[PDB]
């Protein structure tokens, strides 16, 4: 037995799972492949990048992506490094989507 | 709306189903043919004591064995004798003998 | 029983913690012949934790 | 000492096994299987009868 309770409302797709500082992106073999000291794990993708634009239309995942390379960046890299262009968005095997 | 998350979870439910697969191994009991060794734990100084300390580039170089691998086949026949003729029933009791013996030549060439 | 005393430097030492360039064999074990008949235990070494 | 103890350990069955499955009836037909054989052929013949 167990008490009813009316089915509860609905939530964002993907949770942020790590924010990692550095990790090195690599073409090999047609498929990308991201690295890191922080986590063991190797992610392998393929070369086209997700269009999530057109997904999250809630922008949920799209905001805490923006802000959290925003922490990062801040805290570690403005006085050492500079950003390229806009953040990429990949979905890795395992069922992973890398913000990069 | 809800249909940017159904097609979401969708994408991720189909790329976790992918078949990532990796062989099995059989892996046959080492004899003890190759042999390899390890490093041991050294005490060490609890203060300097070394003297024109310095900085550099180093190549270690080992002896070079240089290892000939090939490929040999060996011949023997397994030879076994138990005291049948009192019967399958006793034989058992009365122990057994068993040889292991090289083939002559003349068998490995003219025969096998 | 005891058969002769080797010294440190006659067995190939592994590299700290990565080697390579090392030569092996597919071991074949040619068990001895009792192991079938009198059904004597075969030598498998020290114990892993398995 | 685990290892030490476990080895100990399957010396102490092999000895209670050899206890139960050493029959006394087997010692006795070993010892007549070596009597009749040291007979050659006569001994033999007597020996798969007596047996
Ligand atoms: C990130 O780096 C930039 C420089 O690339 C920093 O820019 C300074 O910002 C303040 C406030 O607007 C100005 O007074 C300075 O003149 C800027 N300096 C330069 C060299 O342009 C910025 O402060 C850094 N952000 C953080 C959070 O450290
Ligand atoms: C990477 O791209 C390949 C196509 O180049 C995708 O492979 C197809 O995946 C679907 C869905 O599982 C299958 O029905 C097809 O049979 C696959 N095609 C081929 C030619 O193998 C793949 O899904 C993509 N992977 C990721 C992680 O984005
Ligand atoms: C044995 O050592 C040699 C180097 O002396 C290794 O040779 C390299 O092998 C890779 C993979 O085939 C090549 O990409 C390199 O170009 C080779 N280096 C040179 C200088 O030729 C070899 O891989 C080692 N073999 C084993 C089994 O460990």
């Amino acid at each position: 037995a167990w008490d009813w309770v009316p089915k509860r409302p609905s939530v964002c797709t993907m949770t942020k799972w790590q924010e990692v500082d550095e990790m090195l992106r690599s073409e090999y073999g047609g498929s990308f492949r991201f690295s890191s000291d922080a986590i063991c794990t190797t992610f392998t993708t393929n070369l086209t990048e997700y269009p999530l634009s057109r997904v999250d239309l809630g922008d949920c995942i799209g905001k805490d992506a923006r802000d959290a390379m925003d922490r990062i960046f801040a805290r570690r890299y403005n006085a050492t490094h500079i950003k390229v262009g806009q953040p990429q968005y990949y979905l890795a095997n395992g069922g992973f989507l890398i913000a990069y | 709306v809800a249909a940017g998350h159904a097609t979401l979870r969708e994408h991720l439910r189909d790329i976790k189903a992918e078949n990532t697969d990796a062989n099995f191994y059989v892996c046959p009991p080492p004899t003890g043919a190759t042999v390899v060794q390890f490093e041991q734990p050294r005490r060490c100084p609890t203060r300097p004591e070394g003297q024109n300390y310095t900085e550099g580039i180093a190549v270690v170089f080992k002896e070079n064995i240089a290892p000939y691998k090939f490929k040999a086949t060996m011949y023997y026949k397994d030879v076994t004798v138990s005291q049948v003729w009192f019967g399958h029933r006793y034989s058992q009791f009365m122990g057994i003998f068993e040889d292991r013996a090289p083939v002559p030549f003349e068998e490995v060439i003219d025969k096998i | 029983a005891y058969s002769h005393q080797l010294s440190r430097a006659d067995i190939t030492t592994v590299s700290t913690f990565i080697d390579l360039n090392i030569t092996m064999l597919e071991d074949h074990e040619f068990v001895p012949l009792e192991v079938y008949t009198r059904h004597e235990i075969k030598d498998s070494g020290l114990l892993d934790y398995t | 000492e685990v290892q030490r103890r476990v080895q100990l350990h399957d010396l102490r069955f092999a000895d209670i096994d050899t206890v139960i499955h050493a029959d006394a009836n087997a010692a006795m037909f070993a010892g007549l299987g070596a009597f009749f054989e040291g007979m050659g052929d006569l001994g033999r013949a007597v020996g798969k009868v007596v047996m």
